[PDB]
């Protein structure tokens, strides 16, 4: 199957900006390439086919270009309806294939996260399990690193995180990270810390608690 | 007013079956080749299968050949996908899509799609969540941890829907065990703690579990 590689994975833009998304093909697909718009919970939408032809009624601020192996979708005067994801598709050869998608989110000024740490509840420790939660609240841009430390020991492989969609009114994100340890190992150590690095912080912020003696 | 509406998605265990439907309206369904396309969590769209206008020619992706069958009922304007021997990696949103009119039906663009239907294949069994407080410890944050449930989804409200501003309910993550875990948080004025009571209302309808957990300062 022909492999389609889209770039970049995400980009931020303001209303009125000119936005360019590229898609490359592992072998030339001549001009047999389509572009779609995807929004959460809605039907994918055909914008452009045959590399450059706009579907009927599609706004003329969308354009498509390229031939052979490299292809371009340009949104010239981006409007609020255009914040969405976009994917290319080749139909040169039989198994049609798609790129991974590109998400376009709303640009705003940098906003540092407010960080909160939550120890496990005593009711959970009863179960035999310890979940420690770190909350990064209302930040921008989306890129953030959460680093768990247990008595200064760097943790790895025992945490998971999820991020909200961009907030409608203030265009920020929030992030939740959960560190999971056994109740036995939670009771072996004292200080649990989440260290957050982000553009809104001149230096990484650490929030911590001391398990006992509190 | 072209519309495609997929249905039949659900949660099953590996090896089992699911039949997907797509009801088409607003065009002469029987004159168009139709396709199924799927999108797995965090992956790109993947073509699955196609069927000619008269149902005489059918083609399948290598990953589903011999396990899926595409079919159509032109008198009912409906397209079908019957799956058996389902696998975890078959988990995806499944889309019905129309072949671009005068383009080769074997390799076309797709000019109309449905909203999709979600298929989840997992060896996990139905289980209600445990709800644990994230106790607040001039702005204060607090929340509820909704741990170890299956399948999606759960809904979380605060104060029976009276509390909306500053609430963030995060997407669930799938744990090593195969169970989901979710957190829901809210920021409130530090000075309000003790004055307002804060209750996460948790509902997991697949297990008929409804939990109201009150969050206190420690």
């Amino acid at each position: 199957d022909i492999q389609m590689t889209q770039s970049p994975s995400t980009l931020s833009a303001s209303v009125g900006d000119r936005v360019t998304i590229t898609c490359r093909a592992s072998q030339s697909i001549s001009s047999w390439l389509a572009w779609y718009q995807q929004k959460p919970g809605k039907a994918p939408k055909l914008l452009i086919y045959d590399a450059s032809s706009l579907e009927s009624g599609v706004p003329s601020r969308f354009s498509g270009s390229g031939s052979g192996t490299e292809f371009t979708l340009t949104i010239s005067s981006l409007q609020p309806d255009d914040f969405a994801s976009y994917c290319c598709q080749q139909y040169n050869s039989y198994p049609v294939t798609f790129g991974q998608g590109t998400k376009v989110d709303i640009k705003r000024t940098v906003a540092a996260p407010s960080v909160f740490i939550f120890p496990p509840s005593d009711e959970q420790l009863k179960s035999g399990t310890a979940s420690v939660v770190c909350l990064l609240n209302n930040f921008y841009p989306r890129e953030a690193k959460v680093q768990w430390k247990v008595d200064n020991a760097l943790q790895s492989g025992n945490s998971q995180e999820s991020v909200t969609e961009q907030d409608s009114k203030d265009s920020t994100y929030s992030l939740s990270s959960t560190l999971t340890l056994s109740k036995a190992d939670y009771e072996k150590h004292k200080v649990y810390a989440c260290e957050v690095t982000h553009q809104g912080l001149s230096s990484p912020v650490t929030k911590s608690f001391n398990r006992g003696e509190c | 007013e072209v519309q495609l509406v997929e249905s039949g998605g659900g949660v099953v265990q590996p090896g089992r079956s699911l039949r997907l439907s797509c009801a088409a309206s607003g065009f002469t369904f029987s004159s168009y080749a139709m396709h199924w396309v799927r999108q797995a969590p965090g992956k790109g769209l993947e073509w699955v299968a196609l069927i000619s206008y008269d149902g005489r020619n059918k083609y399948y992706a290598d990953s589903v050949k011999g396990r899926f069958t595409i079919s159509r009922d032109n008198s009912k304007n409906t397209l079908y996908l019957q799956m058996n021997s389902l696998r975890a990696e078959d988990t995806a949103v499944y889309y019905c899509a129309r072949s671009y009119p005068h383009k080769r039906w074997l390799r076309p663009p797709f000019d109309y799609w449905g909203q999709g239907t979600l298929v989840t294949v997992s060896s996990a069994s139905t289980k209600g969540p445990s709800v644990f407080p994230l106790a607040p410890s001039g702005t204060a944050a607090l929340g509820c941890l909704v741990k170890d449930y299956f399948p999606e989804p759960v809904t979380v409200s605060w104060n029976s829907g009276a509390l909306t501003s500053g609430v963030h309910t995060f997407p669930a993550v799938l744990q090593s065990s195969g169970l989901y875990s979710l957190s829901s948080v809210v920021t409130v004025p530090s000075s309000s703690l003790g004055t307002q009571t804060y209750i996460c209302n948790v509902n997991h309808k697949p297990s008929n579990t409804k939990v109201d957990k009150k969050v206190e300062p420690k």
